[PDB]
């Protein structure tokens, strides 16, 4: 029906989705810079629930921006997308966890120094999956 | 035993999800391509083979993806 | 004796899993690919059937050596 | 002794019923695929009846070791 | 001694039935399937009847290597 | 440990991507050369953009498992 | 010596009889089925006679490497 | 450590790029070869162009196992 | 010496005969087989007796390798 | 080190070249045999052409192995 | 050396009997059968002849190793 | 060292030479009897010239192994 | 040194020349039976020289792993 028209929405949804990841990352970078306890345990304990719930919560940003796109139209194209979100959604949530152990087990300040190598793992491996997703949809607009 | 421990568990996430992930993936080519050929031999279910081709691939990688997630949750975690 | 029992206990899921689970995904591929070839052309009503009774037949063939390899794993978890 | 025994035995079941398993596996792959290439064409009735009978007849080939494998693991149990 | 012999005798009927009863699976398969197609036109009686001769015959080429192997592996349990 | 460990997790990129990597290759030969038959007579527009999908997913069944094993890799690293 | 002796032995009638069984059941297979090709279109009078020669000339190959591994086998057991 | 260091790295980069090497060589006669045939009666301008996507794109996974293999083995060579 | 000798000596006649006599055993099922084909029509006179003296050059290229076997073996029976 | 050093060093170049190489002459035998069945009919003028650069780049496959094997095992002539 | 030199040895007359036999009496069924069908219509009186020519050069190929397993052997026998 | 170096040479050369002289060997008979079926109608002069440097092309792919597996072996002998 | 090298030396000449030595039997059972399919039809007198060159370019291709497995045989036999 209209070019512009289905562009505009639809390119507003690409961003946001790769901002929503990167979103991700920033919370827990944001909570380190200010302290209170840490007994070890109790705080890396609640960070690997926190992590699953942060994963949880992107997926259902994905399917409010879908619900919103089908109330204005009216008063596969989307299929694909789903599939590439779901692949990069499994290695992610694997990585966010897997990765966030490790670092704090290699140093002794697992604080600020797991931190900043857990953070950027986990970011470059969720852009990488991000990364195959934008070159299959430029192919398809031709 | 530590030692054949760490060492069996590591290898066991390889094992276990090279081979369920692969057993996963050839099946993916092994039903979607005879699946692919009925749904698209039918009517007008052709969209139907890439729908269901995205849910049946995702559902095929899930298991070995539960292994990891599950797996490195109580195995590279509480270790 | 623990030593080689949870060492080839481990193994056995792997070797048992891995072995049952890919003799499944072959079949699937098997029976899968020649059952349709022995009614490609009829109706897929009636083979549609029958042919799903034999892939999940192989697709059912690997989630019983896993159940079995889980088990004796989490036999191991007992301890 | 003991040692190579639960070391024997548990690969016991894992070398038979891999091996028998596959060895049914496979079987219920051919005979069944090959059966139905001669008996495709004419009526699902009888085919249809022997069919099952190979087809299961391999399906059966498995559950034995297994059972065996099974027995074996379960006499380690008794210790 | 007796350790290598616990431990030849039990791989021995896992060797052997393992390594026999996989000849008489694939056999079955083999004479099984090909002996229907040098026989599927004809009626299903007279080939019916030496079809089974056939399938059985291997069929029950695995049940002796079988007995033999629980034979062997029983007498270990007389000690 | 930390012998098996080195030892057990190179061995883990060279098992995990050699045989994810081996399967992703195949997979691409396998669906990408019998994909390409089940619609090689159809236009180059529709199919050839199924074809990639396929080919490529097979392509990055292997990418997933080097990035795998290159993270463990990775870790060892970190020491 | 009296340790790879009963070793050997042991992994003789199993080497043995799995060894020339298979060959056994596998001929019966081979030249059972081809044989019947070469003959199932003419009466079931001669070749049927000569079929049975065939697939029985297989079915006791394995007969003489079982009594042979049977012999050496009890030959341990004079001890 | 150091001792199966080397042994494992090495070992890698022989067990990486043989397996991924051949993994590619493989496909490239799979891929290249089943391609052609979907497409080997068409004008050799459009195929032409996509069979080398192929048997190259096959010709390119070994490069990267090899150029990986390279780097741990260059890494050894740090030491 | 004395242990490697009668280790090797009795491991020649399985090795030495399983592996002939299956040789023989598949000879006579792939020349008894091919060779029928290649005379199968002709008259059951001439073929029949030629027939036979492949089957049975089959039939007796284990023949030697036992006898074989069975020397090297009452060898060791000598000590 | 030194020791498991020189001895997978010359055993990667065995290993190397021997699987690579391998996998190359293969390949000129796949795809140069199955390049020729897709392209026989044609003229000797194009075909020709592009059969020879599939055969040659599978002549070319092992020549890098080779050269690689060479590399690694000119390296331990360093010393 | 002398341990396993004799081990060697006769393992030689074994492993290369047993692999040039072998090779024979496949060959022998190869080229007899194969040869068969390029000359079964033909009279049997020139093909014949050259029939035999290849089933026996098949059936030479033995002897040799064979003989020179038994010298290998009988060298052994010198001490 | 120089232990697993004399022996990891020689077996080099025997791994190498029978590895790669056996890739050549196939070759010839792969590419050489596949190449004839893609040209056997045509006049034996132009394909008779192609098909020698397909079967020589392979009849040399052993010959560059074997002066390789020699000229290790030959280094050997410097010592 | 001399134990592994004596040990390796035999294996040479018996893992080279079965191992040649087969490739050779099984090439000139490759390219003699397939090449007369590519010049059965045709008279006997061109092709049969042809063949010969074939089955026994094969024939010959064992003759030189033999005399260069009893050449570092005969070698050993200057100690």
């Amino acid at each position: 029906h209209g070019k512009s028209k289905l562009i505009a929405p639809l390119a507003l949804t690409i961003f946001v989705w790769v901002f929503l990841m990167n979103l991700m990352d920033l919370l827990p970078i944001d909570l380190l810079p200010y302290i209170a306890e840490h007994v070890l345990g109790l705080p890396a304990l609640r960070v690997v629930p926190s992590a699953d719930v942060n994963v949880t919560l992107s997926m259902a940003l994905g399917v409010f921006i879908l619900i919103l796109f089908y109330s204005i139209k009216m008063k596969s194209l989307l299929s694909k997308p789903v599939s590439l979100g779901l692949r990069l959604f499994g290695n992610m949530y694997a990585g966010e966890l897997i990765f966030i152990l490790i670092a704090g087990l290699l140093p002794w300040w697992s604080q600020w120094i797991l931190n900043v190598p857990w953070a950027i793992f986990h970011i470059l491996i969720i852009t990488l999956q991000a990364f195959i997703f934008m070159v299959l949809t430029i192919v398809y607009l031709s | 035993m530590e030692n054949l421990n760490m060492d069996l568990l590591y290898m066991a996430a390889a094992v276990m999800m090279g081979l369920a992930a692969i057993g996963a993936a050839i099946g993916i080519g092994i039903l979607g391509g005879k699946f692919l050929e009925g749904a698209a031999r039918q009517p007008d279910l052709i969209p139907l083979l890439r729908t269901q081709f995205f849910i049946v691939m995702g559902l095929v990688d899930a298991i070995p993806m539960i292994a990891v997630g599950l797996g490195l949750y109580v195995m590279f975690a509480v270790a």
